[PDB]
């Protein structure tokens, strides 16, 4: 009578639970049903007078306007599922895959929003013609450097972070966020004083400011840009369609169902001063 | 009706959608106005009347 | 433009409220015949000094800030605010103990008191007045 | 994918699924209580 | 997922 | 401000115009159903 016990299975098919930290909840999500998106930002500003009583006030400047075009790519994944499985496996496999394909997409475009390159996918802010801060141009992101190559500063450590903060602009620092991968945030937290006590004290905020633990930036290398910071509410624009359109394909793979689903998304940097970076070169 | 990449094969049908709101660089609004004493005045001037000394008891 | 001209005006008069001079524009408090604190007259603003020229005090650092606080009057300190530019507030925050740990712990309050990060005061120069403090509700 | 405009998108992987079976054992304890105690000890020994 | 033949898929 | 202006696209797509008269209106148009239509024409005369 050991064949009478028929082990009860789960109610919900579970899975490994991967990092949903995707910068989407901190960037500027924009609904768009089009081929592209065009932010219209202002690279300069006007001038003011303090006009005297007898001045006959003359002209002043006017903010010249810079367009950045969002490409708004598409993203698709296509699993091959057997028709025999989909009829006899009482867990609802169709809505399981659409619940799982979406979690891959929000995990796939996190690399696009941060370390994505140009072709067929959004450029994350890491590949945007980095310029050291102080000679800050428009069409480029600023960064500060640390000093020593493969680590933080040696003599006065932990000062390359605080000036990265205080070079981000006083308006942008109001609601900003650090961005690191989870293996750099250890090497930040492992920093300690001369006494052996580590100095930095859920949101895992750092110096009060929130930290988004991404999973895409490089670690402490020779010339890597490992630590990001800035106001992503104005700095980065995400353009997308707010649906996950699924097309099941009963015909091509004949004994199979072949789910083809695609949500389409794009977005690159929006305000070049609203993000500062950290180089480890010099 | 061909691919949307090249212009001649229907790449002129995609007419990129622009923004809803013209954005701009966002400069420092910290102006001491929210911490000072803002006084409405429809005049040419304003005259505070402060007290440099005090009484005795 | 009216949404953008107003943002320039609230950005233009921030220099007027702090570092503006007399003619055609308001005098900010920086150009008001500074007098070192202790010989405090009426028609002048007080200040304390640091000591060394191009930096804070060398031997006992971070004591030029705390006596700047405790010379502001007990009534005025009730609702006061520090005023610095955003590049001095780094050099304050970069101050550290003998252990390498920096000592000062959104409002970016300092010693509990709120700090208004302006963008007009000079940095740590030879004789600059870089750090402001006081009750601007009456001042 | 990040499929190009002219790509003719191919297959992709699919998460292979691993079952772990819970054994769901039993656990019992058996004290021995005297009938004389259970009738004269006004604290409710059964629910205790 | 894939085929019903091998279990792990 | 040249980015701030955008053109009108159109009211619709236009195209170059082509010829319509196509011999269809002068020939015999026969509605057929099978795969092939067969005319039956006698090749020569009665030859009386």
């Amino acid at each position: 009578g050991g064949y009478l016990v028929d082990p009860q299975t789960s109610e919900t098919i579970r899975g490994v639970l991967r990092s949903t930290a995707s910068l989407r909840q901190i960037a500027s999500v924009v609904n768009v049903e089009a081929t592209s998106f065009d932010v219209l930002v202002d690279k300069t500003d006007m001038g003011s007078g303090w006009a005297s009583e007898t001045a006959a006030l003359s002209e002043t400047a006017t903010p010249q306007i810079d367009r950045i075009t969002i490409p708004l790519h598409e993203l698709a994944a296509m699993p091959k599922a057997s028709q025999r499985l989909l009829d006899d496996s009482a867990f609802d496999i169709e809505t399981w895959l659409a619940n799982r394909i979406a979690d891959k997409f929000a995990r796939a475009e996190a690399a696009a929003f941060i370390s994505g390159d140009g072709v067929d996918k959004p450029t994350g802010f890491l590949t945007k013609t980095k310029v050291a801060n102080g000679a800050w141009a428009w069409g480029s992101l600023g960064y500060v450097a640390t000093g020593a190559a493969g680590d933080f500063a040696a003599v006065n450590a932990s000062d390359a972070v605080v000036d990265l903060v205080y070079a981000l602009g006083a308006e942008y620092r109001a609601n900003a966020s650090f961005v690191m991968n989870s293996k750099t945030a250890g090497a930040v937290r492992k920093m300690k004083d001369a006494d052996g006590r580590f100095l930095w004290a859920e949101p895992a905020r750092l110096m009060g400011y929130p930290v988004l633990i991404a999973e895409d930036m490089p670690d402490i290398a020779a010339n890597a840009y490992a630590i990001a910071f800035g106001d992503f509410g104005n700095g980065y624009t995400i353009a997308e369609r707010p649906d996950l359109r699924v097309l099941r394909d009963p015909f091509s793979a004949k004994p199979h169902v072949l789910f083809y689903a695609s949500k389409r998304v794009g977005g690159d940097v929006s305000d070049f001063a609203a993000i500062k970076l950290l180089k480890f070169a010099a | 009706a061909l691919n949307s990449a090249v212009a001649a094969e229907g790449g002129y049908l995609v007419d990129p959608q622009t923004s809803e709101t013209i954005r701009g660089v966002l400069r420092s609004t910290a102006s001491l106005r929210q911490i000072a004493s803002v006084v409405n005045v429809e005049a040419t001037s304003f005259d505070v009347l402060v007290d440099k000394t005090d009484m005795g008891s």
